[PDB]
């Protein structure tokens, strides 16, 4: 009629967030939000969380490796899954009632995986090439290494597993990593083009681990590390952190702005061909901020204290109540932008039904945008070029500064 | 494998020496007679095997 | 399912005393996504002129005379609305990504380039150094450089063997001038679409546009559409050897029918069975695809994809490998083994999943607002009006078995490809030897 | 009237495959499921079953067996295998299934 | 770069009169293929005498 | 003549851990310090023996500990390797740590001293008979100087200061800026902003 | 190569059919027959050769 039906959400008795949204796409999808990942890794068990990303596919007790993957196909499915440094996300589109045909797998996948000492025995050498391509972007090895630089526990832990680790996982530390995170009470059955009874009707079936909170990721302790790689790959990456934000913290929406307030400035600031951005990624209970530099090798130093120096002055009051306004409303779009391709959507139903259990409403989630500005966008930056900071950097480097050098 | 002419244990010598077998581009009419000098032989024990028989 | 898709809102469409053809698709979204999509390409180029449409391209954001650089730059920034674009050889288009509460400005903004950009010829002069070197970076793209190879020996000596970018010496030396005399002969209402996808309304669209597109036809050639010179397809290859790379590529391909061409659905189907594979999937178990599943127990390749990429009227229906030197024949062999049992003797079982996995595609080829924009664009500029799911459904939902086998057989068996090769490819039979594994010894 | 397991036995002394000193499973043909079962089988047991297959060469080769004491019983031998091999089996007579 | 590079002219050349652009070279050549394969469909012909 | 010439070697306060789970962590710490011809020299030679029973003598579980010290053209560094076990890491780093530190807090008797200041005349004397490592010493000189130091004075050098340095040495490790380098298991291993 | 009959393309074929050839050990008496017709057919086409002589 109207395309109206309020997404639903129901907190079974076990902990089980369980939200959907009939929004009548000829086509849905459903998805299985965790609080897991390699932030909850030890020593020794590190990439067990990458290799179980790549298991996905690996035989369960209510359907075969083959029987899964074929299963699927057959109805034009799409199993695959998204993971960050602290929550698994398992989805699988298709449409009509192929939907319902499409659960089975995802059901077994997440609860009933009988990981075999065969399968992943010949499944881990894969780790050496899926790490291998992502690799090929400078961006993601710079990273990497910047969390290596920014903490000391937990989270400073690597998202694609360490060499050295590669044919060690074991069949059992795959059980263990499972049996103690993947618990009802830090999971959710989110959904779209899907009746909100019907997806509830599977959470039930979906009931092998009461678990609660099972393990838990040690508070993220920070550092002022800085890792430099030297390659000469003829430009440098280098990118520039100081402990800040937490997602459901105040203290966020402030950088989301000063992450726009940013920007022009850094990049309308520089000589030669170049590219300069606002970092800006908010975690559980800690966060990062600054920016990364992708400039050619021997104008690096001029580009890296540039952007630096914008950063800095930026908090000495450089800023007019006019960007404020443009920036708060740039996120406005790029929220309501990053939001119209369903499974980015369907990202953000789940991400807040996992966290908060909740769903704020595009107009207080603007309501909150807007609830501050200026008395803090000239703060944040303070906070930057006052706290310690730590960097990281790909390249030649040999034209690069220090942290020490600022 | 996938092929199953480059995998038998007999046509893969055939495959590797009538096909597949790398030649020069530039092979001149005189090269074909080592050819012919073969098929010279199949005819005469041929001809002959059955001239033999009388 | 199937009201889920005759529930989908029809999509409006209306010309002006213009010409201008101006569709959307009203949906409720906070933003949106408009623009306009032009009938040029580099098809459309001369020896001489190739490039124009590109060079075009790098200018049309650079700056108008109504606002020059500084100022477009900064008001499309400041209101957080993005503008991208493309050309290819047969289609060109602009637009733009708002909050649909700026289809008025938008509008406005997209006409003010389609019409008068700067061309400073101070600005010019630099994106020609910039294209000079942005292009030697499209090189290196042995995926790209590939398919551009192919067309030239696929269309050899016609319109459509130019490559979308140009010459270098094109770039090194288009005038001021020419760069105006592609834009003022092609940019023409007629030709051109706007669309959009979003919370906007039609009517604000149309009469936004009708008071923004100003435009008025005196002679008859102006109101009308002129076709282009038929292409000429090729059964040739084409080589570019050089054991310094890590790996070889390989495309083959057979001539195409042609967007208005229905079979373009049963042909479109046949690719979904073969599909594709990529090193990076979990599947020594992948449904039918045997393609990749031999490509995987064989270590066949690193990747490879089926396309039925069609123009006006023709087009290019084959394949594409990435492998390593050693594995180059076997994954012919085998592959072009695919398209014969594909027209030869194909099974129910698999078209039934092949229509699936269209259907699917099909549907997310529209998820979200730029995408959709992207098909009403699309399908009025090359098909006549829209193709909604609803219909693209029975089109595809009624492909039987005897229906790939006969239209695939009909565009492959016996047909000379034209295949195309750069990298370490000395393993890579002869053409005559790929030639003769177009008919299966039935 | 005549336990299959009276049988059963007096034909596992009958074969004779003990006074080798190998398994039941130390015997089977090695065809297609034998090769894919043996490779799931756990370092354990294939190194064990790599020895016992080469001591039974050896005797074999020998013309001599092994030592009655050092026979193995019937109630002793373990199926090390046929678990394994029986998955392998149905595994794919699961995918002869489904490529009809 | 590769974008500057063209195949060369067989036209005339070599191609068969059924083959210069603007013209669909399908509708040619079955006709094409017909009289070749009628070449060797006669020596197999012949031969089998 | 000259030909090139290395920049001025600046100093840094770094710290690189190399994860890799061997099962057993070497870890070393330096400071800032020695020079090779400079007076300040033979101090350290003199708390690198003065050092080591000390370290080695102070701690838990099998392991080793020694006081590390290279002496470069316009800089050098002085601290210590700990090759221990893993979780046992950490102890037996604060340990040798602690060690170094008391040690200038005034803990060496002139006796400590004297030992040492024997020791070095010894290895010095003893690393000098395979010819190989003898050469390796009249080269040496004959290439920085240009000279050549009598075994007399050479003694008569290392003779002519101690503990009057030797305390103070060891302050100018705890109170400079470190720079620590790892590899092995790690997990159990700090950092030297935990000292 | 080294040995140089393992190189040439001919002692390579029989140092691959004669020599260095895997043979199990325990090796039956039975599996000594092949030989044994082998030889009994050069053999045969001896005596038979210089018997069709005459
Ligand atoms: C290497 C191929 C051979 C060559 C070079 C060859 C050559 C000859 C020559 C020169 C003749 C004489 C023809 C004449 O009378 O003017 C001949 C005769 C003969 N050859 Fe061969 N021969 C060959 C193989 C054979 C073989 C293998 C057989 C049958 C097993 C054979 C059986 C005979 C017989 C029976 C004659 C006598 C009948 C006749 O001469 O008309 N030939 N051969
Ligand atoms: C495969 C090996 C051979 C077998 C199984 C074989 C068997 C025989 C047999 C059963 C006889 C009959 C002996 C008798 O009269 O009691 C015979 C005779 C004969 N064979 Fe063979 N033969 C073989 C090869 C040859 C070959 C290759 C030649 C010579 C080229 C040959 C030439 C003859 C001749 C001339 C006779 C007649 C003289 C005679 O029988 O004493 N044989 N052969």
């Amino acid at each position: 009629p109207p395309h109206p039906q309020d997404l639903e959400i129901t907190k079974l008795p076990n902990g089980l967030v369980i939200a959907s949204l009939e929004n009548y796409s000829p086509g849905s999808t459903i998805g299985v939000f965790i609080k897991a990942g390699s932030r909850y890794e030890n020593s020794s068990n590190l990439g067990t969380s990458h290799l179980l990303r790549l298991a996905s596919s690996l035989t369960t007790k209510g359907a075969s490796s083959f029987k899964i993957t074929r299963g699927i196909e057959a109805v034009g499915g799409k199993l695959s899954v998204e993971s960050t440094r602290e929550n698994m996300a398992y989805t699988v589109e298709c449409l009509r009632d192929d939907v319902e045909i499409l659960m089975e797998f995802l059901l077994n996948v997440t609860t009933a995986p009988e990981f075999r000492p065969w399968e992943v025995a010949d499944l881990q050498p894969q780790l050496k090439i899926d790490k291998a391509v992502a690799f090929q972007n400078p961006q993601t090895h710079v990273i990497e290494n910047l969390h290596a630089a920014a903490y000391r526990n937990a989270l400073a832990d690597s998202l694609y597993c360490p060499d050295y680790r590669i044919g060690k996982v074991t069949s059992v530390e795959l059980h263990d990593f499972v049996q103690n995170h993947f618990t009802s009470a830090r999971m959710a059955l989110v959904g779209l083009g899907v009746s909100h009874p019907v997806l509830k009707n599977v959470a039930e079936q979906l009931l092998n681990i009461r678990g609660g909170l099972g393990l838990s990721g040690a508070k993220a302790k920070y550092r002022g590390g800085e890792i430099r790689e030297q390659n000469g790959d003829s430009l440098v990456h280098a990118a520039i952190v100081a402990e800040s934000a937490a997602i459901g913290g105040a203290e966020a929406n402030a950088f989301s702005v000063l992450q726009h307030v940013l920007g022009a400035n850094p990049h309308v600031k520089r000589g030669n061909p170049f590219d300069v951005s606002a970092f800006n990624a908010s975690y559980s209970d800690s966060g990062l901020f600054g920016f990364y530099t992708i400039s050619q090798a021997a104008y690096a130093g001029q580009v890296i204290k540039a952007a630096y120096n914008q950063v800095k002055t930026i908090a000495q009051g450089n800023v007019s109540n006019e960007n404020v306004q443009a920036a708060k409303n740039k996120l406005k779009a790029k929220y309501l932008m990053s939001v119209e391709s369903s499974e980015g959507f369907l990202e953000e139903v789940g991400s807040q039904a996992l966290a908060a259990g909740s769903y704020n409403p595009p107009s207080t989630v603007l309501q909150q945008i807007d609830a501050v500005a200026d008395a803090d966008v000239i703060k944040a930056a303070k906070k930057f070029v006052s706290r310690q900071k730590s960097m990281a950097a790909s390249g030649n480097l040999g034209h690069t500064p220090f942290v020490d050098e600022l | 494998a996938p092929n199953i002419r480059k995998s038998h244990p007999l046509l893969k010598m055939i495959n590797n020496s009538l096909i597949d077998l790398p030649a020069p581009s530039n092979i001149s009419a005189w090269w074909n007679f080592g050819s012919l000098l073969a098929v010279c032989l199949m005819t005469q024990i041929l001809t002959g095997l059955l001239l033999a028989m009388h | 399912y199937a009201q889920a898709l005759q529930s989908v809102p029809e999509t409006q469409v209306s010309q002006l005393d213009n010409g201008v053809r101006v569709a959307s698709e009203q949906s409720s979204q906070p933003t949106c996504t408009v623009g306009v999509w032009i009938d040029a390409g580099s098809r459309y180029e001369s020896e001489k002129n190739n490039g124009a449409g590109y060079f075009l391209e790098h200018l049309a954001f650079k700056g108008t005379k109504n606002r020059p650089q500084n100022a477009l730059e900064k008001e499309v920034e400041s209101m957080g609305a993005h503008l991208n674009a493309y050309s290819s050889r047969e289609h060109t288009a602009y637009y733009i990504k708002a909050l649909s509460k700026d289809v008025p400005k938008a509008v406005e903004l997209l006409a003010d380039i389609v019409q008068n950009c700067s061309l400073e010829d101070s600005q010019i002069e630099k994106e020609r150094d910039v294209i000079v070197r942005e292009l030697q970076e499209n090189d290196t793209s042995m995926r790209e450089v590939v398919f551009n190879y192919l067309h030239a020996t696929a269309f050899q000596g016609t319109g459509l063997a130019q490559s979308v970018e140009g010459p270098s010496e094109n770039i090194r030396k288009l005038s001021r001038a020419d760069l105006t005399e592609y834009l003022s002969t092609h940019y023409t209402a007629p030709r051109m679409v706007l669309a959009a996808a979003g919370g906007v309304e039609h009517q604000q669209l149309l009469e936004l546009a009708q008071k923004h597109f100003g435009g008025v036809p005196f002679t008859y050639d102006d109101d009308a559409v002129p076709t282009l010179s038929k292409c000429r397809f090729t059964g040739s290859q084409i080589r570019h050897r050089e054991d310094g790379l890590p790996l070889a590529h390989v495309a083959i391909a057979v001539e195409g029918p042609g967007w208005a061409h229905p079979d373009l659905v049963a042909l479109q189907v046949a690719n979904a069975i073969i599909g594709h594979y990529d090193r990076t999937y979990g599947g020594g178990l992948h449904s039918s695809s045997p393609l990749a599943s031999i490509a995987v127990t064989n270590k066949l390749c690193q990747s490879f994809q089926t396309f039925s990429i069609c123009y006006s009227e023709t087009g290019l229906f084959g394949f594409y490998f990435v492998c390593d030197r050693m594995s180059i024949d076997d994954m012919m062999f085998v592959l072009q083994g695919q398209w014969m049992r594909l027209c030869t003797s194909i099974s129910e079982s698999e078209v039934l999943r092949g229509k699936n996995f269209l259907r699917n595609a099909l549907v997310s080829h529209l998820d979200g607002t730029t995408p959709v924009c992207e098909d009403i664009g699309r399908e009025l500029l090359t098909y006549g009006r829209r193709i909604p799911l609803e219909e693209w459904e029975e089109r595809l939902a009624e492909v039987d078995a005897r229906m790939v086998r006969e239209v695939c057989s009909k565009y492959i068996y016996d047909q000379c490809p034209a295949v195309a090769g750069p990298g370490p490819i000395e393993q890579l039979p002869d053409y005559n030897r790929i030639r003769s594994g177009m008919f299966w010894l039935r | 009237s005549r336990w299959l397991e009276g049988i059963r036995k007096w034909y596992y002394n009958a074969a004779g495959f003990n006074k080798y000193g190998l398994m039941r499973d130390d015997t089977i043909y090695e065809n297609d499921d034998v090769k894919e079962a043996i490779r799931r089988l756990p370092e354990n047991l294939y190194d064990d079953r790599m020895f016992r297959i080469k001591r039974a060469l050896d005797l074999n080769m020998r013309q001599q067996i092994l030592p009655k004491e050092q026979w193995t019983k019937y109630e002793e031998d373990v199926p090390y295998l046929e678990p394994y091999l029986k998955e392998v089996i149905r595994e794919r007579k699961e995918r002869e299934e489904w490529d009809k | 770069s590769h974008t500057d590079i063209k195949v060369p002219n067989f036209s005339d050349y070599r191609r068969p009169p059924d083959d210069y652009s603007t013209k669909s070279s399908r509708e040619s050549d079955p006709s094409r293929k017909g009289f070749s394969y009628l070449v060797t469909a006669v020596t197999t012909l012949g031969v089998a005498y």
